[PDB]
Protein backbone atom coordinates (compact mmCIF):
# COMPACT_ATOMS: atom_id res chain seq x y z
CA UNK A 1 0.00 0.00 0.00
CA UNK A 2 1.39 3.05 -1.44
CA UNK A 3 1.12 6.64 0.19
CA UNK A 4 -1.04 7.91 -2.68
CA UNK A 5 -3.21 5.23 -2.69
CA UNK A 6 -3.49 5.74 1.07
CA UNK A 7 -4.24 10.07 0.00
CA UNK A 8 -6.99 8.77 -2.53
CA UNK A 9 -8.80 6.27 -0.14
CA UNK A 10 -8.78 9.39 2.43
CA UNK A 11 -10.51 11.64 0.05
CA UNK A 12 -12.89 8.99 -0.95
CA UNK A 13 -13.75 9.04 2.57
CA UNK A 14 -14.37 12.42 2.63
CA UNK A 15 -16.60 12.30 -0.02
CA UNK A 16 -19.19 10.42 2.20
CA UNK A 17 -17.98 11.54 5.30
CA UNK A 18 -19.99 15.35 5.00
CA UNK A 19 -20.01 16.24 8.24
CA UNK A 20 -16.19 15.33 8.47
CA UNK A 21 -17.23 13.75 12.15
CA UNK A 22 -14.87 10.50 11.01
CA UNK A 23 -17.37 8.30 10.75
CA UNK A 24 -20.25 7.91 7.47
CA UNK A 25 -23.63 7.25 8.63
CA UNK A 26 -26.34 5.51 6.52
CA UNK A 27 -27.62 9.38 5.69
CA UNK A 28 -24.24 10.57 4.50
CA UNK A 29 -24.48 6.87 2.35
CA UNK A 30 -28.24 8.33 0.82
CA UNK A 31 -26.90 11.53 0.28
CA UNK A 32 -23.99 10.46 -2.04
CA UNK A 33 -25.89 7.71 -4.01
CA UNK A 34 -28.71 10.15 -4.71
CA UNK A 35 -26.30 12.83 -5.88
CA UNK A 36 -25.19 9.83 -8.33
CA UNK A 37 -28.55 9.26 -9.37
CA UNK A 38 -29.09 6.27 -7.72
CA UNK A 39 -32.34 5.92 -4.99
CA UNK A 40 -30.98 3.08 -2.27
CA UNK A 41 -33.81 2.66 0.61
CA UNK A 42 -33.16 2.46 4.39
CA UNK A 43 -32.85 -1.40 4.96
CA UNK A 44 -30.73 -0.65 1.56
CA UNK A 45 -28.15 1.73 3.46
CA UNK A 46 -28.16 -0.20 6.70
CA UNK A 47 -27.54 -3.79 5.00
CA UNK A 48 -24.60 -1.92 3.42
CA UNK A 49 -23.40 -0.29 6.49
CA UNK A 50 -24.01 -3.77 8.38
CA UNK A 51 -21.69 -5.32 5.99
CA UNK A 52 -18.93 -4.33 7.62
CA UNK A 53 -19.95 -2.43 10.68
CA UNK A 54 -16.97 -4.95 12.37
CA UNK A 55 -17.80 -2.98 15.52
CA UNK A 56 -21.49 -2.75 15.80
CA UNK A 57 -22.03 0.58 16.51
CA UNK A 58 -24.38 1.41 13.52
CA UNK A 59 -21.81 3.89 11.01
CA UNK A 60 -18.19 3.28 9.14
CA UNK A 61 -15.18 4.00 10.33
CA UNK A 62 -12.12 4.32 8.23
CA UNK A 63 -10.94 0.82 8.32
CA UNK A 64 -14.69 -0.57 7.82
CA UNK A 65 -14.53 2.15 4.94
CA UNK A 66 -11.38 0.54 3.41
CA UNK A 67 -13.16 -2.89 3.69
CA UNK A 68 -15.94 -1.89 1.70
CA UNK A 69 -14.34 -0.49 -1.19
CA UNK A 70 -12.21 -3.71 -0.85
CA UNK A 71 -15.36 -5.69 -1.24
CA UNK A 72 -16.30 -3.85 -4.06
CA UNK A 73 -13.01 -4.08 -6.27
CA UNK A 74 -20.45 -7.76 -14.15
CA UNK A 75 -21.03 -5.76 -17.36
CA UNK A 76 -24.38 -4.38 -15.97
CA UNK A 77 -22.80 -2.62 -12.95
CA UNK A 78 -20.05 -1.56 -14.88
CA UNK A 79 -22.12 0.02 -17.97
CA UNK A 80 -24.75 1.62 -14.86
CA UNK A 81 -21.31 3.63 -13.03
CA UNK A 82 -19.87 4.74 -16.75
CA UNK A 83 -23.50 5.76 -17.10
CA UNK A 84 -23.62 8.23 -14.45
CA UNK A 85 -20.76 9.65 -15.71
CA UNK A 86 -21.46 10.01 -19.32
CA UNK A 87 -24.32 11.93 -19.09
CA UNK A 88 -25.06 13.22 -22.68
CA UNK A 89 -24.66 9.27 -23.46
CA UNK A 90 -22.05 9.47 -26.32
CA UNK A 91 -19.97 7.13 -25.08
CA UNK A 92 -17.02 9.51 -23.49
CA UNK A 93 -17.04 10.93 -20.67
CA UNK A 94 -15.42 14.49 -21.09
CA UNK A 95 -13.61 16.42 -18.64
CA UNK A 96 -16.97 18.64 -18.63
CA UNK A 97 -18.99 15.39 -17.82
CA UNK A 98 -16.66 14.08 -14.83
CA UNK A 99 -16.73 17.96 -13.13
CA UNK A 100 -20.29 18.21 -13.73
CA UNK A 101 -20.56 14.68 -11.45
CA UNK A 102 -17.82 15.77 -8.72
CA UNK A 103 -19.56 19.00 -8.55
CA UNK A 104 -22.77 17.05 -7.58
CA UNK A 105 -21.04 15.45 -5.25
CA UNK A 106 -20.18 18.61 -3.29
CA UNK A 107 -16.14 18.80 -4.55
CA UNK A 108 -14.66 21.48 -6.30
CA UNK A 109 -12.26 21.16 -8.82
CA UNK A 110 -9.76 22.97 -10.41
CA UNK A 111 -9.32 22.41 -13.92
CA UNK A 112 -5.53 20.51 -12.92
CA UNK A 113 -7.52 18.05 -10.51
CA UNK A 114 -10.07 17.24 -13.26
CA UNK A 115 -7.83 16.80 -15.98
CA UNK A 116 -5.72 14.84 -13.79
CA UNK A 117 -8.30 12.22 -13.30
CA UNK A 118 -9.09 12.00 -16.91
CA UNK A 119 -5.44 11.33 -17.91
CA UNK A 120 -5.43 8.39 -15.09
CA UNK A 121 -8.11 6.45 -17.35
CA UNK A 122 -7.23 7.71 -20.62
CA UNK A 123 -5.24 4.94 -22.49
CA UNK A 124 -5.49 6.36 -26.23
CA UNK A 125 -4.69 9.47 -25.22
CA UNK A 126 -8.12 11.48 -26.66
CA UNK A 127 -8.58 13.29 -23.74
CA UNK A 128 -11.35 11.37 -22.88
CA UNK A 129 -12.75 8.17 -21.32
CA UNK A 130 -14.63 5.66 -23.36
CA UNK A 131 -16.53 2.24 -21.68
CA UNK A 132 -13.42 0.22 -22.41
CA UNK A 133 -11.01 2.49 -20.58
CA UNK A 134 -13.43 3.08 -17.90
CA UNK A 135 -14.10 -1.27 -18.04
CA UNK A 136 -9.50 -1.20 -17.69
CA UNK A 137 -10.21 1.28 -14.42
CA UNK A 138 -12.80 -0.50 -12.67
CA UNK A 139 -11.75 -3.95 -13.30
CA UNK B 1 -8.86 22.16 -4.30
CA UNK B 2 -5.75 20.94 -3.44
CA UNK B 3 -5.89 19.17 -0.26
CA UNK B 4 -2.57 17.79 1.45
CA UNK B 5 -2.24 14.07 2.09
CA UNK B 6 -5.77 13.88 -0.25
CA UNK B 7 -5.99 12.37 -3.80
CA UNK B 8 -8.95 12.16 -6.06
CA UNK B 9 -8.68 9.01 -7.44
CA UNK B 10 -11.20 7.99 -10.56
CA UNK B 11 -11.11 4.74 -10.28
CA UNK B 12 -12.08 5.04 -6.12
CA UNK B 13 -14.91 7.39 -7.31
CA UNK B 14 -16.00 4.78 -10.28
CA UNK B 15 -15.98 2.02 -6.81
CA UNK B 16 -18.30 4.49 -5.00
CA UNK B 17 -20.34 4.93 -7.38
CA UNK B 18 -22.67 2.81 -8.90
CA1 LIG C 1 -20.08 11.80 9.01
CA1 LIG D 1 -18.68 0.66 12.73
CA1 LIG E 1 -20.29 11.88 -22.80
CA1 LIG F 1 -9.64 7.73 -24.19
Amino acid sequence: LTEEQIAEFKEAFSLFDKDGDGTITTKELGTVMRSLGQNPTEAELQDMINEVDADGNGTIDFPEFLTMMARKMSEEEIREAFRVFDKDGNGYISAAELRHVMTNLGEKLTDEEVDEMIREADIDGDGQVNYEEFVQMMT
Amino acid sequence: KKRFSFKKSFKLSGFSFK
